[PDB]
């Protein structure tokens, strides 16, 4: 929708820093919410990552494209599979030192 | 012409469907076209003996009609569009058609289902529908609820095997125990 | 296995019109499914190509970010997170009408209100930071393109599934049900014509007997 | 059988449309099945009095038939994708079936629509359709054009509301001004 104008980033620290340098993600002052939240495997937990992804997909209506790390998506594979709705889109970008896995991609799995 | 004149003169239509005659679904009473104009005069007998009989019967008719509409919808455009409550309606109506309506007249148990046994079975099936509806409205997923309450569903479907020869007092106690255990199981599944 | 239609000549004509319309719709929808499936094959091929492009672009963007961090001597992630008051990059959905569908395609945009990056206060490596920012902006544009393509893929697949389901539903229910209703109505009309013929034959026999008597 | 014989032996036949009657659209005359074999012989009177009447009624018949086929396709395939020309065709046909074809017999204004008034209304409707088609062929977006020309569409709809008792001289002057400003309104 036209309301969804943002690029959510839930990838690793390096990928989150790169996205922030690009300017895709930001923290809304009035809403006290960050479009791009830095999260790693050690940081927070799998349940916290899944909750953040669900909030970005549904609660964060402004989010249009979601960028999640492949390592992060591995622990959130169930959430990725459950996110069958086209909007917001999900991109299976991988983190540092981890090659992208076509099999692990949820969108490519439908093929 | 004979059928039309007979329907013009008679008051009760126990129409039979051959699609149900096949696949051994006797009695094959076509619940849609069938009617009975004696329900209004039988309301007095029902109030005298089994007060909840008309309301349970109307609930069963509503369930069957709603599930017939949903069956047309699912045959047209699949089952993905149907809501949770639609899924419960379809499942409970299939249960009713398979267990309650389908009565084998040549088995020992279902050769003669008396009025009290029929009333108890409607109470059990309608209570199962109501409990599933309430549990789903509470937020429980229907698939998980069905997986957990398959035992209760099988107990409800197996209520047709209760011998009417055991007497009204003994079987009605069995139906009361079935309803109590059903309520406990649904509460546990919801919790 | 039929429709509850009252056998009449008008009803027969209505059911023939329904059968003709259902056949036309079935042919049209089968052809539309074929065209949409060709578009879908093109879409999935572009998805594979964009996935490879995403892999190479993310690899080079990670390399550039690592080089910028090494040049600066510290992780700029904290500074970037601090300077996240507003987003200079935004995506606007565009209702691109490919074939008959209206799949939404995202269109990237750049907001100059907060276009300033975190180069200031980074300590050192300003040129490296700017190069990394440009590489990340190119990666973000590629990400927007890939997300638009994936959303188009999902919408197109859903529409194709619905259309194929409706084609099968027509061909296996509506056409057979309407054909059966046509056959039954024709049979009942023939039965009425035969009954009228027998009644007229009885009348003719009575008239002939009366003529013989007279 | 009586209808079959009457159609076989008649020259004009105004057929009933059950669909139009069930919509309470009056008069409920089915355009597809109806006919009149007096168009050719009446071409003389039309050329003598209202020269553009035959081509206008042929244009409206073509519009109605094209939009009937397009509406069948719409009811079949959802009308998700339609060209600008096709959208104009359906919109113009709906406008015709609501304003020109439909009329209230008991209403004061539309109790008896004269022949000159009917010719002027055909002029208005056909000119609207042709100018919209020309604009769409130029490259204008149909949605924006309709948003801008809702006023002109309302004017050509109120052409039905135009009173016939004002006389042929005054009313035709009004229709002359109606499509005069209609041409200029499509420049934007
Ligand atoms: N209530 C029932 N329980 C079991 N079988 C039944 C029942 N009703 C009908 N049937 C079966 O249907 C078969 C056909 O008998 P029926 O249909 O009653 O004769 P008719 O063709 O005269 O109606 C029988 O063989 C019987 O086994």
């Amino acid at each position: 929708a036209e309301k969804r104008t943002l690029i959510a980033v839930i990838a690793d620290e390096d990928t989150t820093t790169g996205l922030l340098l690009a300017g895709i993600g930001q923290i809304t002052p009035e809403t006290q919410e960050k479009n791009f939240f830095v999260y790693q495997e050690g940081k927070t937990t799998k349940e916290e990552i899944t909750d953040k992804f669900n909030h970005f997909t549904e609660e964060r209506d402004d989010i249009a494209i979601l960028l999640i790390n492949q390592h992060i998506a591995e622990n959130i594979r169930a959430r990725v599979d459950s996110f069958t709705n086209a909007f917001p889109a999900i991109l299976e970008i991988p983190s540092k030192d981890h090659p992208y896995d076509p099999e692990k991609d949820s969108v490519l799995k439908r093929v | 012409p004979v059928t039309t004149a007979t329907l013009g003169i008679t008051q009760v239509f126990w129409g039979l469907d051959k699609k149900l005659a096949q696949r051994k679904h006797f009695p094959s009473i076509n619940t849609s076209v069938s009617y009975s104009k004696y329900t209004n005069v039988l309301n007095k007998f029902y109030d005298s003996n089994y007060p909840e009989f008309p309301v349970l019967r109307d609930r069963m008719k509503e369930i069957l009609s709603n599930a017939e509409e949903l069956e047309q919808v699912v045959q047209l455009v699949g089952k993905s569009a149907l809501s949770d409550s639609d899924k419960i309606t379809l499942d409970v109506a299939t249960l009713i058609k398979e267990d309650f309506l389908q009565q084998n007249g040549y088995s020992t148990y279902d050769a003669f289902c008396p009025i009290w046994k029929t009333f108890d079975m409607m109470r059990a099936f309608i209570s199962y529908h109501d409990e599933a509806q309430k549990a789903v409205a509470n937020g429980a997923n229907w698939s998980k609820l069905a997986d957990s309450t398959g035992d209760v569903k099988h107990a409800v479907s197996s209520s047709k095997f209760f011998e009417p020869s055991r007497g009204e007092k003994e079987v009605h106690g069995e139906f009361e125990k079935l309803l109590s255990t059903m309520q406990e199981r649904f509460a546990e599944s919801t919790d | 296995n039929r429709e509850q239609v009252f056998p009449t000549r008008m009803t027969l004509g209505l059911m023939k019109t329904k059968l003709k319309g259902a056949n036309q719709g079935y042919s049209l929808l089968k052809r539309k499914s074929e065209a949409l499936t060709k578009r879908f094959r093109d879409i999935t091929k572009r998805i594979d190509d964009a996935k490879q492009k995403m892999g190479r672009v993310m690899q080079t963007a990670a390399f550039s970010l690592a080089e910028v961090s090494y040049a600066t001597g510290e992780n700029i992630g904290y500074q970037v997170q601090e300077s996240v008051s507003t987003a200079r990059f935004k995506v606007r959905a565009r209702q691109e009408n490919v074939s008959g569908v209206y799949l939404s395609q995202f269109e990237s945009y750049i907001d100059p209100e907060i276009n300033d990056f975190r180069l200031t206060g980074l300590g050192r490596g300003g040129q490296q930071v700017q190069r990394a920012k440009e590489i990340y902006s190119r990666a973000v544009e590629t990400l927007v393109e890939l997300a638009s393509l994936q959303t188009a893929f999902i919408i197109l697949d859903e529409v194709i599934k619905v259309t194929n389901r409706r084609v099968n539903a027509i061909e296996h229910v509506i056409i057979p049900r309407t054909e059966n209703t046509i056959a039954y109505i024709n049979s009942e009309l023939d039965e009425l014509d035969r009954e009228e013929f027998y009644r007229l034959k009885k009348v003719q026999e009575k008239k002939q007997n009366e003529t013989a008597k007279l």
